[PDB]
RNA sequence: GAGGAGGGUGGUGAUGGCGUGCCUUUUGAAGAAUGAGCCUGCGAGUCAGGGACAUGUCGCAAGGUUAACCCGUGUGGGGUA
RNA sequence: AUGCCGUGGUGUAAAGCGUGGCAGUGAGACGGCGGGGGAUAAGCUCCGUACGUCGAAAGGGAAACAGCCCAGAUCGCCGGC
RNA sequence: CGCGGCACAUCCACCUUGUGGUGGGUGUGGGUAGGGGAGCGUCCCUCAUUCAGCGAAGCCACCGGGUGACCGGUGGUGGA
């Protein structure tokens, strides 16, 4: 029973090269090549899109920080109110606010400097 | 008839094929050393 | 059948030395991974069968005839001849007309004036002698038709 | 506008805004309401319980659209090492009406 | 999700610092972060944003002779030796905005939007600027709170 | 074809009515006259096959 | 009366002793308040896991 | 439905972030340790034996089982050494 | 001081013992702590720890970094501490 | 930690209550050598059944589906 193994692994040419597509050179054309870089692919998504999430959080804190020292106030003392204030609103839409509607930001810092107590003593 | 007719749970166990990737047994698959088990069976009694 | 490393014609010579060519380590010209190269570990040809315990060969055999008898399936008939000489036309308005089915078990005996000839010629229909009764003619037919001597003959042997 | 608070996340949505959320218990044509997080109509902040326990977002659930399929496996190095896997995220479609 | 990234959605500002008391370092600070335009909440570090910073008599700048006769600056060309060790001092006496500007770019990251910013910068060692055409807006450096 | 038993084995190990192995010990063919009676006496006799070594012994026989 | 037992700090470079003082504490993640009776016997095992644990008495 | 705002597929991708080929052998590798130019096809743990050990299921039940061999037509009925 | 054997309670999910089946390992490294060999030496070599890590563990930090610090990835999330 | 989807042990109440499964809880799930368990797929014989020159196989492109190996539909080529 000969069995003529090339179907079989026509499959896996096929599907790997057309998930390949696009990259450069004997990347996108070599079956051998191609399957190294979807491995090296995958594992690159698998840890960035878990970065991507921490990454967001920066780009979010930086807008935040920005807005807010417009609004002569610092990002420490920003978090430290609303959470004093039980607002429990995250970087993500806060940072829209600030653009979306910037004196919502503004009152949302008043709020916070109102509710922090005096100093930095304890 | 043949085509209502099973084989008895539990038994037929699925041949392991040994040298067939590393999801199904291994490369070195037992023998994953580089000695003589490797090569060939040493003889029980040495 | 197949043709392993010394049945291959030739092969001892050993081309490609080891030094100063290059090449892999031949060793051999008839070796499995070359054109035209010898079978490995290949299908030798096995000459085997399974033997089993009779208690399991009658038992399985009564049990599936047993089935047959519970759903009906056993026509255990007389004959079938016109007098002494056969009549395959007669053989199908017969089996056709009291079955009425494709495939068909036929248990007649060693009797060659018009056993398997008028039932031969009749896709579906085989025949056999009730020594010879074996279990996958049985499970493949349906509507098992015996001879008044096949049911004597397989009683008496099988007590 | 309102931020609504559902799925351990928060989203901003408006009157009439169809937004993609997680699965929950939910069926073709319910209205389940869910908790504010901050409220916002231009000039009214809303911030504590007074409002967060007074208020809700009421939306219709119709959608049941599967997320994208995500193909991945694990390669370490020379040890030899592969996981093959995916995984397609079971969400569904909120229309935000309040 | 951002809403800041778009082609033409960028407020291009001129910016005037009086650089005469200011110490070097917290000027070239201020001059990178409103430069990127990170004192903006339309942040968007894939982009060559920011606003325009220049720079006004740089050579009043207040660095201790303690620096002008030590910090010494190197550029090397390629050829053997051809260290090109240069006072900072004798850099303040010639070319003054090349020092600031240096200053700026080692604040900068090092990337190609870097080189679009760095085109943005424009940095004068007088105080008598021709660029009048434009808005410029004196900027003053500050602490916010805390 | 057919197994073959290891004939020193078949020489050495006798096995029992049931699933055990004995070794005769016998350390007291060359030299008996610094060994005591009681260094005979534990030679003396036969001992199970301890069980570190039945996984091979037991195909050694078969 | 009752002690809160919280887990700070993981076992990694923890001694068997150590992790094994944890598992008869009930403790199998780092944030997993454990709710213990009179010190009739935790002062040994506390004791023994003061930089791992965080103490507070509690009901 | 032209052209376009907005929305969503399929390409391309400015620009930023992150990130040291695969296999083997190694205490240890991205490799400046080795091997592969690429593609297609071929190819590496299988079988006989009334073998041995252990285990799971299936026949029987202090029993079980037939080898060689005979008859016959498929591989079934007999055969007690 | 620790550590070891045994004993009476408390606590704990599987950890232990015995008997069988089937293999691997049988070249280790580093760091911390005690040593010896050496030169009061070495990224040297040889010992012990129920001391750990790597080996066989990705991630964050040490600028870069198998062995150091924190921490043991089922998968997803444009959510937090 | 939170919110959803898979899985492995143990447990609670059930249906053929150790054969086999249903609802729910807790804990667990990095892993090479290595053990064990459960599967996909090409070819071939047989049985039941069946599309099939009103166009199969093979091949190509697209759109979809499955936790994965992989699968389906549409269209084109081809012609058993």
């Amino acid at each position: 029973a000969r069995v003529k193994r090339a179907v079989n692994a026509h499959k896996k040419r096929r599907s790997i090269l057309k998930a390949s597509r696009g990259y450069r050179g004997q990347r996108s054309r070599l079956y051998r090549k191609a399957k190294e870089q979807q491995l090296h692919s995958l594992n690159y998504a698998y840890r960035d899109r878990r970065a991507r999430k921490g990454e967001f959080r920066k780009l979010w804190i930086a807008r935040i920080n920005a807005a807010a020292r417009l609004n002569d106030i610092t990002y420490n003392r920003l978090i430290q109110g609303l959470k004093a204030a039980g607002v429990e609103v995250d970087r993500k839409n806060l940072a829209d606010i600030a653009i979306s509607d910037p004196a919502a930001f503004t009152a949302l810092v008043d709020v916070a400097r109102a509710a922090l107590p005096e100093d930095v003593n304890a | 008839k043949l085509h209502d007719l099973r084989p008895a749970r539990g038994s037929k166990i699925a041949r392991t094929r040994v040298g067939r990737g590393d999801g199904s047994k291994g490369k070195t698959a037992g023998r994953g050393t580089k000695g003589t088990r490797a090569r060939k069976q040493v003889p029980v009694t040495f | 059948s197949t043709k392993t490393r010394g049945e291959v014609s030739g092969g001892g010579r050993k081309p490609y030395r080891q030094k100063g060519t290059g090449r892999a380590r031949q060793g051999s010209t008839r070796a499995p991974q070359f054109t035209g190269g010898g079978v490995v570990h290949g299908p030798k040809p096995r000459d085997y069968s399974q033997r089993t315990p009779k208690k399991m060969i009658a038992a399985a055999l009564r049990g599936a005839l047993s089935d047959r008898a519970r759903n009906g399936r056993i026509h255990a008939i007389t004959e079938l001849v016109e007098g002494q000489n056969p009549s395959t036309k007669s053989a199908r308005a017969f089996l056709a007309s009291l079955t009425e089915r494709k495939q068909v078990l036929v248990v007649i005996g060693r009797s060659d004036e018009a056993g398997a000839k008028s039932v031969r010629n009749l896709p579906g229909v085989h025949i056999l002698a009730p020594d010879q009764l074996n279990t996958y003619d049985v499970l493949r037919a349906d509507d098992v038709v015996f001879s008044v001597e096949a049911l004597n003959a397989y009683i008496a042997a099988n007590t | 506008y309102a931020i609504v608070k559902t799925g351990g996340k928060q989203y901003k949505v408006a009157v009439g805004d169809v937004v993609k959320v997680e699965k929950l218990e939910s069926e073709q044509g319910e209205k389940v309401s869910l908790p504010v997080a901050l409220v916002v109509d231009g000039a009214t902040v809303t911030t504590d319980a007074k409002a967060l326990a007074k208020v809700a977002v009421t939306g219709e659930v119709l959608g049941h659209t599967k997320g994208p399929k995500i193909r991945i496996h694990k390669f370490k190095n020379k040890t030899g090492y592969h996981k093959r896997q995916g995984h397609r995220q079971q969400l569904t479609v909120l229309k935000v009406t309040g | 999700p951002t809403y800041a990234p778009k082609a033409g959605d960028t407020t291009r500002s001129w910016y005037v610092i009086d650089a005469t008391d200011v110490v070097l370092g917290r000027l070239a600070v201020a001059a990178a972060n409103l430069l990127r335009g990170k004192h903006k909440p339309t942040f968007a570090p894939n982009v060559d944003g920011g606003d325009f910073v220049i720079v006004i008599n740089a050579d009043k700048v207040a660095i201790s002779g303690d620096k002008l006769q030590h910090k010494m600056v190197y550029r090397h060309s390629g050829y053997p030796g051809g260290l090109h060790k240069r006072t900072i001092g004798e850099l303040m006496q010639r070319h003054p905005d090349r020092v600031v500007e240096k200053a700026i770019l080692g604040m900068l990251p090092k990337n190609r939007l870097s080189r679009q910013i760095q085109r943005k910068l424009r940095v004068y060692a007088g105080p008598e600027h021709p660029h009048s055409a434009q808005q410029p807006v004196p900027y003053e450096l500050k602490q916010v709170a805390q | 074809p057919k197994a073959k038993t290891h004939s020193g084995a078949s020489k050495r190990f006798r096995r029992t009515g049931t699933g055990k192995i004995v070794r005769q010990k016998a350390n007291r063919r060359h030299l008996l006259e610094h060994k005591p009676s009681t260094r005979t006496r534990r030679l003396d006799g036969r001992t199970v096959v301890a069980a570190n070594d039945t996984k091979r012994v037991t195909s050694l026989l078969n | 009366s009752q002690l809160k037992i919280t887990q700070v700090r993981s076992t990694i470079g923890a001694r068997w002793k150590q992790r094994e003082s944890l598992r008869t504490l009930g403790l199998r993640r780092i944030r997993h308040s454990v709710i213990r009776e009179d010190n009739a016997a935790t002062r040994g095992l506390i004791a023994v896991v003061r930089h791992l644990v965080e103490v507070e008495p509690a009901q």
